[PDB]
């Protein structure tokens, strides 16, 4: 009874969002409440089964996300796995995050929205999510419910126990997956510790742990990733959060892979986007898509 | 009563959103207050109220335009003038534009006596103010009061406009150049020639190139008012100086408005002066000017003089097009490609085959995706004029080679063009060459391409019949059901869905139904609930016996699966089919 | 002779100040009646000249405080984990649109458009509540009354209108308003963006000098000014002495400067600091646009816009430090960025110097004067002697911390504002 009409409302909300039109404050409130109710049961490592389509940073670009859905298929037909950065310097961040959260609520067994570094109250205020939210709503309400919904988003994901999908990188204090399980993710990201490094880290070329160029988190070399993979018994560490020119990149001798799925990032780097598709044969098929179809004053 | 008082208090509030909501509901406040009270104590509160932000002032300016009935009709509308005069002076250009628009809207309710006594003095006050925002707002209030005042007031308004065009702040001149075409439409022709032409010539040679690029629109709007004989002596020299302008923005504006210029000046002046101007614009050293000029190529060549249309095209425009095809700029090629195909019917079949066809081939094999995309988008124009017996020898290899190119938008364009193309080639020849192409599209690594090829398969089936599908197309579709990549199994399901309604009842029952039923045991829940969706979609065409005998047990078995999605999509499949 | 007398000073009550009151820029209004001084900390103070009555002339007006607002609050960019400095870099007064007053104030990352309006009337009255905020029951009110604006004491308020941010990855050092009333430029170290005064989401980058490899940095933009008369011509300096005069009529992207003002270097005229002391600190166009000014660390050069290979006039400010440049390289005091200013009629040129000194070169009479900006040795009704240096006062007696890094000149009068480290000094010639 109630479930049927609620699912109809969710489907209508997704259909309206697909037309670039935002939702109402009450609708965002109900969506955030339902999404938190759903996500509170998801562990710090969300075990997700193949087949899956691992996507990376979207960063508010909504037409670019629609292009993504046009390359790999639509939900619930295609099983997706997003890892962070749906907001913050996208010109349509609210629509992107609302669509992803609605897809997670309506198709809880088909989507898996992870948590990124640009998903926290600190980051969302300076880099154009609070400002965009005020421009599109006039109050800090729906921004507030989006940011405290961001708390319950899972930190990691394990695809068939062999692909380790996280938004950032490995932690100096974390050696096994059980350490990530022991973490308490029902809070904003800290400025230090395991939880911050799981979303702020970066793979580098030099071996061993290193200082991050972003000042937050650490960097891990090839041997760190090799040790982590041989200790956890898994074949690949998928990640995002780093801009890659070709859309996807392989690091540490094909041990980790960066999947950045926001094309034309910064509008002047010209980078492509990539998504990573997995089947039960575990074949990594990387798709790419760059497009999404003087200034006026000087015209 | 109480909510209206809440609104009245809410005009003076610390919350921007609440104040904006109160101002947006000013009509109810005025209705409750009454015409006399609004004229006496509500409106004067709205004249000094300029302390707000952009949205609040913009909403107030919009509301004041529709206030003339709430203050007491068209007789007391002059009391609406102080708030709008105050709003036309603000710094925000959107608020200024809306205040000007509302002043113009309520200027049609002024009686001519009230006009010359209250609104014309307002225009003089705005155009003689010390703030250049007031004069910028006054530039747009001369075309609404001119045709309804006396001769003396007309002369004063013309003098004030002439002073506006000769101002010292670039913004006022730039705003007067925009409204010069509008002001010239309400003038007298003798007055036009005597006054606007010096004004237009002075604005067209302004020290600021941002005021020069509005003289192009002024020229377009002026050439439509003068006789064809007076254009050469009054307007044409300035247009020639504007096409050959030193600033690339003025040349870009001329290229952008070239079609309107050709329409306005009359075909003889086009053939005489504008054709060299068009050639010089298409050979411009500026990439954006070249792109703007190439955007108008087909329209300009179509609107040329019919006496020597194709002759002048081939003699003058064609070499410059052959040069633009080989250009070093992506936008110029992408803009010429989207418009070049329309030139084919004008030249005819023989001229097309001789000259345009090498250009079409060079643009189809261009390294830029946009050029190829536009050429394929407009291929129908030449396909209609050169027929099908001549198209294939020169064009078909390009389509076949480009249906497998990198950019999937080009592949999608070819997919959309494929049904219309193959319709003219018949089943016998399409099967030999293009059927493999249409089948290989179904396996493409982009879901958009798979869906496009699915729709194209529907179109091909509806064009060629069901027997061809049953013999050569359907077995190939079911061949993908054993694909190790489950995306392609979903693609087979999608193809069966889009083929069920068009391929036929008995054929759906006997050939593709068993695969849809069998795929319900796929170890990927996505294929299971897509089988549920496919069965729901296909149900209406099946007969009762096959439905209730085979589909019902299989669809019901999907309602015991562990996945929630399969359960839901089978549950809202039994009920829609009335099988529950 | 021209007598320059102390007129005004603004400073703290005590003699102990932090890095939040050091004056960072001074810029007069277009009409000169206003004067903004955005010290470090994002605190802009606007000084309005006392209104000169058309009846009294025995005394000219001083510059009293007129407005004060926090232009930039401290900010922290998380993606790089540094602190965005709140220091105000450049203040540019827009021409008067209406009774309000506008200015572009920029920190190292953002540019704001502030509106300095004046309120003299406030609404008085409420329908439900009382005239003081105490609520009342709606059961005693039946007639609707609208508020009435009653006069109140003059109050000045500043509110940001547009914020132009997230378009400069390097320190913004200069802005300049175009002579077309609808656009302006902002120049960081390695690129120049052209903004619209009402479009904050897009900036059309017109100059880019960023090399492919950042290890080969040979030139950074240190100033960029539009042309006072041309809608399109704009000049921008560099750290290697090059002075490029772009002309935006030619192409959309200004990858090719129309002119390049540069003095050819010769080995006989250089020993070790050819690459260092040749960096232009700020370039100012003449009010007529015919000439142009560029101030390096030790020489002032006035270029004619036609002659692209030789300065018309060269003035030496503190050439008596040339013997001590080596001592200035170890204490990190040679990298100062002095600013030059033009006369109202392009007849006299003035620029700052060390130890509360700022020199004044006369273009016509070729006579130079060095004045001092201090108050502990100047008294009311006391003439001031033009200070002199020995090249008397020794060269080692110069307080290298009491520098004058920011100067301004009245547009149509003889009032100059000289900002010291903490105190802002206003000089005004005395005419009896």
């Amino acid at each position: 009874m109630d479930e049927k009409v609620f699912t109809k409302e969710l489907d209508q909300w997704i259909e309206q969002l697909n037309e670039c039109k935002q939702l109402s404050e009450s609708q965002v409130k109900s969506l955030c409440e339902k999404a938190k109710e759903i996500l509170t049961k998801e562990s710090n490592v969300q075990e997700v089964r193949c087949p899956v389509t691992v996507c990376g940073d979207v960063h508010g670009q909504f037409h670019d996300l629609m292009e993504l859905f046009r390359i790999g298929g639509k939900s619930p037909d295609t099983n997706y796995l997003f890892m962070g950065d749906y907001v913050d310097r996208g010109y349509y961040s609210v629509e992107t995050v609302t669509l992803l959260v609605a897809l997670k609520v309506r198709y809880r067994e088909r989507i898996t929205i992870l948590r990124g570094n640009h998903e926290s109250r600190q980051i969302t205020q300076v880099y154009g999510f609070y400002d965009e939210c005020l421009r599109k709503y006039g109050n800090a309400n729906v921004w507030k419910y989006f940011t405290d919904l961001f708390d319950y988003l899972p930190l990691t994901a394990l695809v068939d126990g062999q692909i380790f999908c996280l938004h950032g990188g490995l932690s100096p204090s974390i050696d096994t997956l059980d350490h990530i399980r022991a973490l308490d993710r029902l809070q904003e990201v800290p400025h230090e510790g395991p939880m911050c490094d799981l979303l702020w880290s970066d793979p580098d070329d030099r071996g061993g742990w290193g200082i991050s160029p972003r000042g937050a988190g650490y960097t891990f070399g090839q041997d760190i990733s090799e040790t982590f993979n041989h200790a956890n018994g898994l074949t690949l560490v998928s990640r995002a959060h780093q801009l890659v020119m070709e859309g996807y990149n392989w690091c540490h001798d094909r041990n980790v892979v960066t999947i950045f799925s926001a094309p034309n990032y910064c509008y002047r780097c010209g980078n492509q986007a990539a998504i990573m598709e997995l089947d039960d044969t575990l074949k990594y098929s990387f798709l790419q898509f760059d497009p999404a179809p003087t200034p006026d004053y000087f015209l | 009563l109480y909510p209206i008082a809440v609104l009245i208090d809410e005009l003076r509030n610390e919350d921007v959103q609440l104040r904006l909501n109160s101002i947006k509901k000013l009509s109810t406040i005025a209705l409750a207050l009454g015409v006399e009270r609004t004229r006496s104590e509500l409106l004067p509160f709205l004249t000094d109220t300029i302390y707000d932000e952009d949205e609040v002032l913009l909403a107030l300016a919009e509301q004041l335009g529709t206030f003339t009935t709430l203050v007491g009709g068209p007789e007391y509308v002059h009391c609406l003038l102080p708030p709008l005069e105050s709003l036309a002076t603000v710094e925000e250009t959107v608020v200024r534009d809306k205040a000007v628009e509302s002043l113009r809207a309520i200027s049609h309710e002024h009686s001519p006596s009230d006009l010359e006594a209250h609104f014309v003095p307002l225009v003089k006050r705005l155009a003689g103010g010390d703030w250049f925002t007031s004069r910028t707002s006054a530039c747009g209030l001369f075309s609404v009061c001119y045709p309804r005042v006396s001769s003396a007031v007309k002369a004063e308004l013309r003098q004030y406009f002439r002073n506006l065009c000769s101002d010292d702040t670039p913004m006022v001149r730039r705003a007067a150049a925009s409204k010069l075409g509008e002001f010239a439409k309400v003038l007298e022709l003798d007055n036009v020639k005597s006054e606007i032409i010096p004004m237009f010539s002075n604005l067209a040679s302004d020290e600021q190139d941002s005021v020069r690029l509005l003289a192009v629109e002024a020229c377009v709007n002026i050439a439509q008012l003068l006789p064809q004989e007076d254009l050469e002596a009054l307007v044409m020299p300035t247009l020639r100086q504007a096409a050959e302008d030193k600033s690339w923005r003025v040349r870009y504006m001329v290229a952008d408005k070239f079609t309107e210029l050709q329409k306005a000046v009359g075909p003889e002046i086009t053939k005489t002066d504008l054709v060299p101007a068009f050639q010089n614009l298409m050979k411009d050293c500026e990439a954006e000017v070249r792109a703007a000029a190439s955007h108008k190529v087909k329209e300009f060549c179509e609107n040329l003089s019919a006496d020597c249309r194709e002759n002048v095209i081939m003699s003058q425009i064609l070499p410059c097009i052959k040069e633009l095809v080989s250009d070093a700029n992506q936008h110029v090629k992408s803009a010429l490609a989207s418009v070049i195909m329309g030139l084919s019917p004008i030249l005819g079949k023989d001229n097309t085959i001789e000259h345009l066809l090498p250009l079409f081939l060079a643009q189809l094999k261009d390294e830029c995706p946009e050029v190829r995309l536009n050429i394929i988008s407009n291929l129908d124009c030449v396909n209609e004029v050169i027929g099908i017996r001549q198209l294939s020898q020169s064009l078909l290899p390009a389509i076949v080679e480009l249906a497998e190119d990198a950019k999937w938008r080009v592949r999608l364009a070819i997919i959309e063009y494929m049904p219309l193309l193959a319709g003219q080639l018949g089943v016998e020849f399409f099967d030999e060459k293009l059927n493999s192409l249409c089948m290989a599209w179904l396996v493409d690594h982009v879901y958009a391409i798979r869906e496009a090829a699915t729709s194209n398969l529907k179109k091909l089936v509806e064009k060629f019949g069901k027997e061809w599908a049953h013999a050569t197309i359907i077995p190939k579709v079911l061949a993908m059901s054993g694909d190790p990549n489950y995306l392609h199994r979903m693609t087979t399901l999608f193809c069966i869905n889009v083929l069920s309604e068009v391929c036929g009842q008995d054929i759906t029952t006997k050939h593709m139904l068993p695969t849809v039923l069998r795929m319900a045991g796929d170890p990927v829940a996505n294929v299971r609930f897509n089988v549920a969706k496919s069965l729901q979609k296909i149900g209406p065409i099946l007969d009762n016996s096959t439905l209730q005998s085979e589909v019902k047990p299989i669809l019901e078995k999907l309602t015991q699966d562990q996945d929630v999605d399969v359960k839901y999509f089978a549950q809202e499949a039994l009920t829609v089919l009335s099988l529950a | 002779d021209i007598q320059w007398c102390f007129s005004q000073v603004k400073g703290a009550v005590d003699d102990d100040v932090a890095e939040a009151d050091i004056i960072s820029t001074v810029e007069f209004n277009h009409s000169g009646e206003l004067l903004a001084t955005g010290d470090k900390g994002g605190r802009v103070v606007i000084f309005q000249q006392e209104q000169e009555n058309k009846i009294q002339s025995h005394s000219r007006g001083e510059y009293n405080v007129y407005s004060t607002f926090q232009s930039h609050e401290p900010e922290f960019d998380y993606l790089k984990s540094l602190e965005i400095e709140e220091k105000i870099n450049k203040i540019r007064w827009l021409p008067q649109k209406n009774a309000a007053q506008f200015l572009l104030s920029t920190n190292d990352k953002t540019i704001k458009l502030w509106k300095i309006s004046e309120r003299d009337k406030r609404p008085e009255g409420y329908n439900l509540k009382e005239e003081d905020g105490r609520y009342r029951d709606p059961t005693t009110v039946t007639t609707l009354r609208v508020p009435v604006f009653r006069p109140m004491d003059l109050m000045v308020e500043a509110s940001p209108r547009r914020i132009f941010a997230n378009a400069h990855t390097y320190h913004i050092n200069s802005i300049s308003i175009n002579s077309d009333y609808e656009t302006y430029l902002s120049a960081d170290d390695l690129r120049i963006n052209l903004w619209h005064l009402e479009i904050t989401d897009r900036s059309f980058n017109i100059v880019d000098i960023k090399p492919a490899n950042m290890e080969e940095l040979t030139e950074v933009i240190t100033a960029a000014e539009f042309h006072p008369n041309s809608c399109n011509t704009f000049v921008y300096s560099s750290s290697k002495g090059t002075i490029r005069l772009c002309d935006m009529r030619a192409s959309a992207l200004c990858d090719r400067h129309s002119k390049l003002f540069e003095e050819p270097e010769d080995p006989s005229n250089r020993s070790f600091f050819s690459e260092i002391i040749s960096s232009i600190s700020d370039v100012k166009f003449s009010h007529s646009g015919r000439y142009m000014m560029t101030r390096d660390y030790l020489s002032v050069k006035i270029w004619d816009l036609n002659m692209e290979n030789r300065p018309v006039e060269t003035y030496q400010v503190h050439e008596y430090l040339r013997s001590k440049l080596c001592s200035l390289y170890e204490n990190d005091c040679i990298f100062d960025k002095f600013e030059c200013c033009w006369n109202g009629s392009d007849s006299v040129v003035m620029t700052g110097s060390y130890n509360n000194f700022f020199r004044m070169f006369d273009r016509n009479t070729k006579r130079d004067i060095t004045l001092e900006a201090s108050r502990e040795n100047n008294k009311p009704r006391t003439v001031l002697k033009p200070r002199k240096v020995c090249a008397e006062i020794s060269v080692d007696s110069l307080d290298f911390n009491k520098k004058i890094l920011h100067t301004a000149w009245h547009p149509k009068e003889n009032i100059i504002a000289v900002a010291t480290t903490n105190n802002l000094y206003i000089f005004q010639d005395k005419v009896n």
